[PDB]
C-alpha cells in the first residue's frame, strides 16, 4: 500500500487510470510523482500510454478535481527537453489546453496558461505552433479590464515572455502587435516577479532587425524601460538594460529615443555598479550610442560620460574593457575633431596602449583602428607629431613596435602601416 | 560600429519551468492546522505549530494573517488555544506580532461599521487574552477600554450598552493583568462604569424575561447580571477557576519575548446606519442543588457561569448545520476542573430555544440536537433533560405564553420520537385547576399535539382514564344538514340536492347553477361550502381536491372581503373539532386567492373565534400567514434586485419589467402594513375593551384571558420586529398614542427599547 | 437537479404512517406545498414538494433522521 497519494508505482497509476475516484487519486499520483524534487520519472510514465488518457481527463467537463490534477501533470511533463515536451504536442494536448482556459476554475485555466507557456517556450517550431492555434486572443483576454491575483498574473507573463522569445524565425508579427499593448500596461504594473518577466518578453521582441526593435519603439514603453533601470531589485535592471542596450543597435533614430529617456543619466552609475556583470552590459550600450551621429555623442560628452569611459578602461576587468574599447574606438570614428581633442584630454592615450598585449588579436586590431582615428583627426590640425610623442613617451610606440613581430598578418600589416605613417 | 550582444546567450532563463510546490494546496494545509490544532497534548502540537507556521512566513506571511483573524473571530470558543499559538509567534518573530496587532485592529474597525457587533467582541476579547501572552502592552489595552466606557458619556442606550459588554465581557479573561498594573484607573473607570448601569433604563426587561416570577431563579438583565459577576470576581481577587489558559505552560518562551501597542481606538461614530444588538436576558433555571450528585454547579454570579455558558453558546453556533458534530463537540467541552456539563448543555439548549425575541436559529434545531445528545450521553443526560421538563412545568405559572408555545412544541414532537412515554400522573395538579391557566391549558395543547403527530386513540391509551378529560375531542366534522330531522332548515332540499351533485361528481357550471335556489348570498355559501367539505372529509388530499376542484366556485363567492369572511366562519363550524385541518384550508384558501391575509385577520378577532381565540392553533395560523405575506414581500423585493443586476430594443423591455415590478413592490408592501395595521387595530379594540369593562364592573383586570392576550399582542413585535420597526411613525401617530391605555401603550414602549 | 430541488423523497416510514401525520411534521422546517403518499394500500413513503429550497435544507438536517411511529425517517433529495 501507498501512504496516501504519494510515491506510487507506475504499475499502480495505469490500473486506476483505466470508477472516477480511482481515475482522480491514480492522476493525482502521477501529479505528485512528476512534481517531486528528485529526478522525476517522466520516462517512465510516457511509455505507458498515459499521456493520450491525460488528454481526456482535460476534456472532463464535470470532474473538476481531474482536470486540475492531470493538467498538473502533463505540465510536468512538458517541462522536460524537446523529445518529450514533443509526446504532450503529438498527443494533441495543444488544442486542449487553449481550451482549458475557459474554465471559470482559477486553478485550472492559470494551470492551463503555465501549461501553454512550457510547449511554447521550447522552441520557434511550437511557439509559433501554440500561436497558430489562436492562443493569443484568450492569454491575452485573461488580462482584460489589478485587482486580479498576483501568482496567476506572474504565470501569464512568463508565458507571454515564452511567446516572444527564441528566434529563427521570429515570433508572427502581427502575434507582437496585438501581444505589444499588453506588455506596456503590465510594465506599468508594481509586482517585481511580474515587472521582471515584461522587461524579458521585451528584450525579446527587440533582439531582431530595425522592424522589431521600431515596434517596440513606437508603442511608447522606452521610457519606462530607463526608468526601471535604477531600480533597486536586479532582476528587473538585467531584464531592462538588456532590453535597452538592444534598442540601442538599431537606427540613429531609434537611439535618440533611449537618449532623450534619460538613459545617459543612469549610465554613470550602471558603470560604477559593483555587480560586473552590469557593467559589462552597461558600457556595451555605450558603444552603440557613440555610433551613432555626431550631436549624440556630443550628449555623451555633456554628461561627462567620457571620463567615465577611461575608468571603465583602466580599472575594470578585461570583459568590461574590451566593450569599453568599441565605445572608444566607435566615439573616435564618427565623433568630430574637436571632440577627438576632448577624448585625448581624457587621457585616453595611455590607457588604451596598455591593452596592446591582450590574447585577442581581435581587440588589439581594434585599438590600432582607433590609434589611426585619432591621427587622422591630429592631421586637420596639423597636430600630427605632437600626439606622437605622446604615445611614445608612454611606452605604447613600444606596444606598437611589438606588433610588428606577431603571428596575425593583419596585426603586421596593421601595425606597420601606423608605424609607417606617423613615425 | 554597433554590435549584436557578445555571446549566444538571451538572458539565461528557464525555457521552461516545472511546478514543485503548490499554494492553494498548501494554504488548504495551513488552514487545516490552524484549525485542527487543540482537537498528543495540546501544549505539544501547538509548540510544533508555532515552527510550522514559521517555516511558511517567508512566503505567506499576509496569508497567515488572514487565517488566525479569521480563526479568531469565527472559533471563540477556543480563544485561549489561539492566543497561545499567536504568542509564540510572537516569542520567535516580533515584526509578526505587529503584523497581527495591526491586521486584528484593522479587521475589528470593518465588522463595528459593517453592523457585526458580535463578531466584533470576538476579536475584543481576543486582543484582551493576548495580554496574558505578552503580545500586548496593558496600558494600551487599558486604553482602549477607557474609550469603550467613554461611549457611556457620548445617541441610543443599546450603544452604550454594548461598548460596557465589550469591556466587562473581557475582564474575565485579562482582568488579572489590567488590576494589577493599573489598579488605579481600574476601579476608578469601574466608578463610570457603575454609575451608567444604574442610570440604565430597564424597561425592555419585562417583555424579554421568559419567567416573569422572582423564585426560585431570577431572569436577571444581561448586564446587571455580568456586572454583579464580575464584582463577585473583583472580590474573589481577580482569581477564577475554569478559564483553560496554555500559555502558563510556556512562562519561559513567553516571559522573554516582547510586547506591542494598540493604536488609540476611537468607536465609529454613530450613525442612522448602524444596527446595535438588541439587550439579553440571562436565562436560569439551575443552582448547584439542583445536581446534588455530580460536581458544583458554579454559581449564578459566578463569572465561571458567564464563560461555560458562552463557549457552549458559541460551540452550537459554529456547529449548528450539522448535529452529529454539534453534539459531539458540544459533550467534549473542556475546562479547568469538573463541573456539570449535563446541566450546562441543557441549560445552555433550553436559554437559547427559550431566547426572546427570537432564538438564534431555526426552532427545530434544537429537538434534535437534543435528542442527539441522549444518544451520546445514554445514562446521564436524559435524566438532566427529564428533570430539566418536570422543574419548567412547575414554573409555567409565570411563564411567557410565547416561550410557552416552544415548549409545548419541543416536548410534544419529543415525545412523539420515544413512543409518547411520560409519567403523566406527574402532572395531576392539573386535574384540579380552571382550564384557562397555564398548566390544564399547557397539558390539553400538548397532549393536542401529541395527537396531530400520531392521532386521537393512540392518545387516548397512553394517558390516564383521569386525563382523558384534557384528552382533544374526536376531531370529526360537523354537516349542519345532517341525518338530523332538522327539515326546516333554511335551504334543507338545496343542500341535499348538492349532496348527490358531488356524490357523482359535478362541475362548475352545474355547481353554479343550483346555487340559483337560494333565497351577496349567505345561505348560498352556507350550503356549497358546509356541503363540499363534508363530503371530503375522509382525509387531507380529499379536501385539497375540494378546494382545488371547484376553486372557480369558491372565488365567486368569496370576492368581496365581507363575503371571504363568511367562508371562513362557516369552513370553522364544521371543523371545530380538528384544527390541523382548519389551517391548511386558511392556507391553501390564501395561497389561491380564495381568500387573503387581510380577511383573516378579521376573522381571528371575530365572535366565532372568541371561544379559542385562547387556543394555540389560532395563532399557528395567524403567524404563519403573516410570514406568507413576508415570503411575499421578499420574494418580490429579491426578483426586482436581480433584474436591477440583469440590466448590466434588450433595454427598453427590461427597464420596463423594472418599473412594473417596482409598482409590485410598492404594492405588497401596502397589504403588508395593512395586515400588520389591521392586527393592532382589532387588539387595541379587544384590550381596551377588557379593560373599560372590568376597570368599571370593578373587578381585577389581570385576567387569564388578558394575559393570554397581551402577550400575543407582544408576540406580534417579538417574532416581527424587523418589519414593524418600519411602521413607527404611522403606529405612533394613530395607533399607539398617548391617549391610549397605558397597559396596551406600555407593551409598545418595551418594544422601543429593543433598538433604542 | 438536486442542488436547487425543493421536493423530498421521504423512506422507510410506517405502513400506518398517514398523510395529516407526515404534513403536521415536516410543517416543523417551512410550509409545505404538497404531498404523495405512496401506494400500488400504502408502501412506506412519500415526497415532500416545499416551497423554498431553505425550508427543504432544514428538513434533511432536523426532520430526517428523527424517529416517526416507532421508526426513523429518511429523507433523501429528489428531482421533482
Amino acid at each position: 500500500m501507498n501512504q496516501g497519494t504519494v510515491n506510487w508505482s507506475v504499475d499502480d497509476i495505469v490500473k486506476g487510470i483505466n470508477n472516477v475516484e480511482n481515475q482522480l487519486q491514480a492522476t493525482q499520483a502521477a501529479r505528485k510523482l512528476l512534481s517531486r524534487e528528485k529526478q522525476p520519472p517522466i520516462d517512465n510514465i510516457i511509455r505507458a500510454g498515459l499521456i493520450p488518457k491525460f488528454v481526456s481527463f482535460l476534456g472532463r467537463t464535470d470532474c473538476s478535481p481531474i482536470q486540475f490534477e492531470s493538467a498538473w501533470a502533463l505540465t510536468n511533463i512538458a517541462s522536460g527537453t524537446s523529445e518529450q515536451t514533443k509526446a504532450v504536442v503529438d498527443g494533441g494536448a495543444i488544442p486542449a489546453f487553449i481550451s482549458l482556459l475557459a474554465s471559470p476554475h482559477a486553478h485550472i485555466s492559470e494551470q492551463a496558461v503555465w501549461a501553454l507557456g512550457n510547449i511554447a517556450g521550447d522552441g520557434s517550431v511550437f511557439r509559433d505552433l501554440v500561436i497558430k492555434y489562436g492562443a493569443v486572443d484568450p492569454l491575452l483576454a485573461l488580462l482584460a479590464v489589478s485587482s486580479l491575483a498576483c501568482g496567476y498574473l506572474r504565470n501569464l507573463t512568463w508565458t507571454l515572455s515564452n511567446l516572444c522569445r527564441n528566434k529563427n524565425p521570429a515570433p508572427p508579427i502581427d502575434a507582437v502587435e496585438q501581444i505589444l499593448p499588453t506588455l506596456v500596461r503590465l510594465l506599468h504594473h508594481d509586482d517585481p516577479e511580474v515587472l521582471a518577466d515584461t522587461c524579458w518578453a521585451i528584450s525579446y521582441l527587440t533582439d531582431g532587425p530595425n522592424e522589431r526593435i521600431g515596434m517596440v519603439v513606437k508603442t511608447g514603453v522606452v521610457p519606462q524601460l530607463v526608468k526601471l533601470l535604477g531600480a533597486s531589485e536586479l532582476p528587473i535592471v538585467t531584464p531592462a538594460l538588456r532590453a535597452i542596450g538592444n534598442i540601442v543597435t538599431g537606427t540613429d533614430e531609434q537611439t535618440q529615443v533611449v537618449i532623450d529617456a534619460g538613459a545617459l543619466a543612469v549610465f554613470p552609475s550602471l558603470l560604477t555598479n559593483p555587480k560586473t556583470n552590469i557593467q559589462k552590459e552597461a558600457t556595451w550600450t555605450m558603444s552603440n550610442i557613440t555610433a551613432g551621429r555626431q550631436d549624440q555623442i556630443q550628449q555623451v560628452v555633456n554628461h561627462g560620460l567620457v571620463p567615465f569611459l577611461v575608468s571603465v578602461l583602466s580599472k575594470a576587468d578585461f570583459k568590461t574593457q574590451k566593450e569599453a574599447v568599441w565605445a572608444v574606438t566607435n566615439y573616435t570614428s564618427g565623433g568630430t575633431v574637436e571632440q577627438i581633442v576632448y577624448l585625448v584630454h581624457c587621457g585616453i592615450i595611455e590607457p588604451l596602449m596598455n591593452l596592446l598585449t591582450a590574447k585577442d588579436t581581435k581587440i588589439i586590431l581594434v585599438i590600432l583602428d582607433a590609434i589611426s582615428n585619432i591621427f587622422q583627426a591630429a592631421e586637420k590640425l596639423g597636430e600630427t607629431e605632437k600626439l606622437s610623442i605622446m604615445i611614445e613617451e608612454c611606452g605604447g610606440l613600444d606596444k606598437i613596435e611589438a606588433l610588428q613581430n606577431h603571428e596575425n598578418e593583419s596585426v603586421y600589416k596593421a601595425s606597420l602601416s601606423l608605424i609607417e605613417k606617423y613615425f | 560600429s554597433r554590435r549584436r550582444h557578445s555571446d549566444e546567450n538571451d538572458g539565461g532563463q528557464p525555457h521552461k519551468r516545472r511546478k514543485t510546490s503548490d499554494a492553494n494546496e498548501t494554504e488548504d494545509h495551513l488552514e487545516s492546522l490552524i484549525c485542527k490544532v487543540g482537537e498528543c497534548s495540546l501544549e505539544s502540537n501547538l509548540e510544533g505549530l508555532a515552527g510550522v507556521l514559521e517555516a511558511d512566513l517567508p512566503n505567506y506571511k499576509s496569508k497567515i494573517l488572514r487565517l488566525l483573524c479569521t480563526v479568531a473571530r469565527l472559533l471563540p470558543e477556543k480563544l485561549t488555544i489561539y492566543t497561545t499559538l499567536v504568542g509564540l509567534l510572537n516569542a520567535r518573530n516580533y515584526n509578526f506580532g505587529g503584523e497581527f496587532v495591526e491586521a486584528m485592529i484593522r479587521q475589528l474597525k470593518e465588522s463595528l461599521k459593517a453592523n457585526n457587533y458580535n463578531e466584533a467582541v470576538y476579536l475584543v476579547r481576543f486582543l484582551s487574552d493576548l495580554v496574558n501572552c505578552h503580545v500586548i502592552a496593558a496600558p494600551s489595552m487599558v486604553a482602549m477600554f477607557e474609550n469603550f466606557v467613554s461611549v457611556t458619556q457620548e445617541v441610543p442606550q443599546v450603544r452604550r450598552d454594548w461598548y460596557v459588554y465589550a469591556f466587562l465581557s473581557s475582564l474575565p479573561w485579562v482582568g488579572k493583568e489590567l488590576y494589577e498594573k493599573k489598579d488605579a484607573e481600574m476601579d476608578r473607570i469601574f466608578a463610570n462604569t457603575e454609575s451608567y448601569l444604574k442610570r440604565r433604563q430597564k424597561t425592555h426587561v419585562p417583555m424579554l424575561q421568559v419567567w416573569t416570577a422572582d423564585k426560585p431563579h431570577p431572569q436577571e438583565e444581561y448586564l446587571d447580571c455580568l456586572w454583579a459577576q464580575i464584582q463577585k470576581l473583583k472580590k474573589d481577587r481577580w482569581q477564577e477557576r475554569h478559564i483553560l489558559r496554555p500559555y502558563l505552560a510556556f512562562d519561559s518562551i513567553l516571559c522573554e519575548a516582547l510586547q506591542h501597542n494598540l493604536p488609540p481606538f476611537t468607536p465609529p461614530p454613530h450613525t442612522e446606519d448602524s444596527v446595535y444588538p438588541m439587550p439579553r436576558v440571562i436565562f436560569r433555571m439551575f443552582d448547584y442543588t439542583d445536581d446534588p450528585e455530580g460536581p458544583v454547579m458554579p454559581g449564578s454570579h459566578s463569572v465561571e457561569r458567564f464563560v461555560i455558558e458562552e463557549n457552549l453558546h458559541c460551540i452550537i453556533k459554529s456547529h449548528w448545520k450539522e448535529r452529529k458534530t454539534c453534539a459531539a463537540q458540544l459533550v467534549s467541552y473542556p475546562g479547568k476542573n469538573k463541573i456539570p456539563l449535563n446541566y450546562h448543555i441543557v441549560e445552555v439548549i433550553f436559554a437559547e430555544l427559550f431566547q426572546l425575541p427570537a432564538p438564534p436559529h431555526i426552532d427545530v434545531m434544537y429537538t434534535t440536537l437534543l435528542i442527539e445528545l441522549c444518544k451520546l450521553q445514554p445514562g446521564s443526560l436524559p435524566q438532566v433533560l427529564a428533570q430539566a421538563t418536570e422543574m419548567l412545568y412547575m414554573r409555567l405559572d409565570t411563564m411567557n405564553t410565547t416561550c410557552v408555545d416552544r415548549f409545548i412544541n419541543w416536548f410534544s414532537h419529543h415525545l412523539s420520537n420515544f413512543q409518547f412515554r411520560w409519567s403523566w400522573e406527574d402532572w395531576s395538579d392539573c386535574l384540579s385547576q380552571d382550564p384557562e391557566s397555564p398548566k390544564p391549558k399547557f397539558v390539553r395543547e400538548v397532549l393536542e399535539k401529541c395527537m396531530r403527530l400520531s392521532y386521537h386513540q393512540r392518545i387516548l391509551d397512553i394517558v390516564p382514564p383521569t386525563f382523558s378529560a384534557l384528552c382533544p375531542a374526536n376531531p370529526t366534522c360537523i354537516y349542519k344538514y345532517g341525518d338530523e330531522s332538522s327539515n326546516s332548515l333554511p335551504g334543507h332540499s338545496v343542500a341535499l340536492c348538492l349532496a348527490v351533485a358531488f356524490k357523482s361528481k359535478a362541475t362548475n357550471d352545474e355547481i353554479f347553477s343550483i346555487l340559483k335556489d337560494v333565497p351577496f348570498n349567505p345561505l348560498k355559501i352556507e350550503v356549497f361550502v358546509q356541503t363540499l367539505l363534508h363530503l371530503a372529509a375522509k382525509s387531507f388530499s380529499h379536501s385539497f381536491s375540494a378546494l382545488a376542484k371547484f376553486h372557480e366556485v369558491f372565488k365567486t363567492l368569496a370576492e368581496s372581503d365581507e363575503g371571504k369572511l363568511h367562508v371562513l366562519r362557516v369552513m370553522f363550524e364544521v371543523w371545530r373539532n380538528h384544527p390541523q385541518m382548519i389551517a391548511v384550508l386558511v392556507d391553501k384558501m390564501i395561497r389561491t386567492q380564495i381568500v387573503d391575509c387581510a380577511a383573516v385577520a378579521n376573522w381571528i378577532f371575530s365572535s366565532e373565534l372568541s371561544r379559542d381565540f385562547t387556543r394555540l392553533f389560532v395563532w399557528e395560523i395567524l403567524h404563519s400567514t403573516i410570514r406568507k405575506m413576508n415570503k411575499h414581500v421578499l420574494k418580490i423585493q429579491k426578483e426586482l434586485e436581480e433584474a436591477k443586476e440583469k440590466l448590466a430594443r434588450k433595454d427598453g423591455v427590461l427597464e420596463e419589467q423594472i418599473e412594473r415590478l417596482q409598482e409590485k413592490v410598492e404594492s405588497a408592501q401596502s397589504e403588508q402594513k395593512n395586515l400588520f395595521l389591521v392586527i393592532f387595530q382589532r387588539f387595541i379594540m379587544i384590550l381596551t375593551e377588557h379593560l373599560v369593562r372590568c376597570e368599571t364592573d370593578g373587578t381585577s383586570v389581570l385576567t387569564p384571558w388578558y394575559k393570554n392576550c397581551i402577550e400575543r399582542l407582544q408576540q406580534i413585535f417579538l417574532q416581527h420586529h424587523q418589519i414593524i420597526q418600519q411602521y413607527m411613525v404611522t403606529l405612533e401617530n394613530l395607533l399607539f398614542t398617548a391617549e391610549l391605555d397605558p397597559h396596551i401603550l406600555a407593551v409598545f414602549q418595551q418594544f422601543c427599547a429593543l433598538q433604542a | 437537479l438536486l442542488k436547487k430541488s425543493c421536493t423530498l423523497y421521504v423512506g422507510n416510514l410506517s405502513f400506518y404512517t398517514t398523510e395529516e401525520q407526515i404534513y403536521e411534521l415536516f410543517s416543523k422546517s417551512g410550509d409545505i406545498k404538497k404531498i404523495i403518499m405512496g401506494l400500488d394500500t400504502a408502501c412506506g413513503f412519500c415526497f415532500v414538494e416545499y416551497y423554498s429550497r431553505a425550508d427543504a435544507e432544514n428538513a434533511m438536517r432536523y426532520i430526517n433522521g428523527t424517529r416517526l411511529d416507532d421508526r426513523i425517517i429518511r429523507t433523501d433529495w429528489d428531482a421533482g
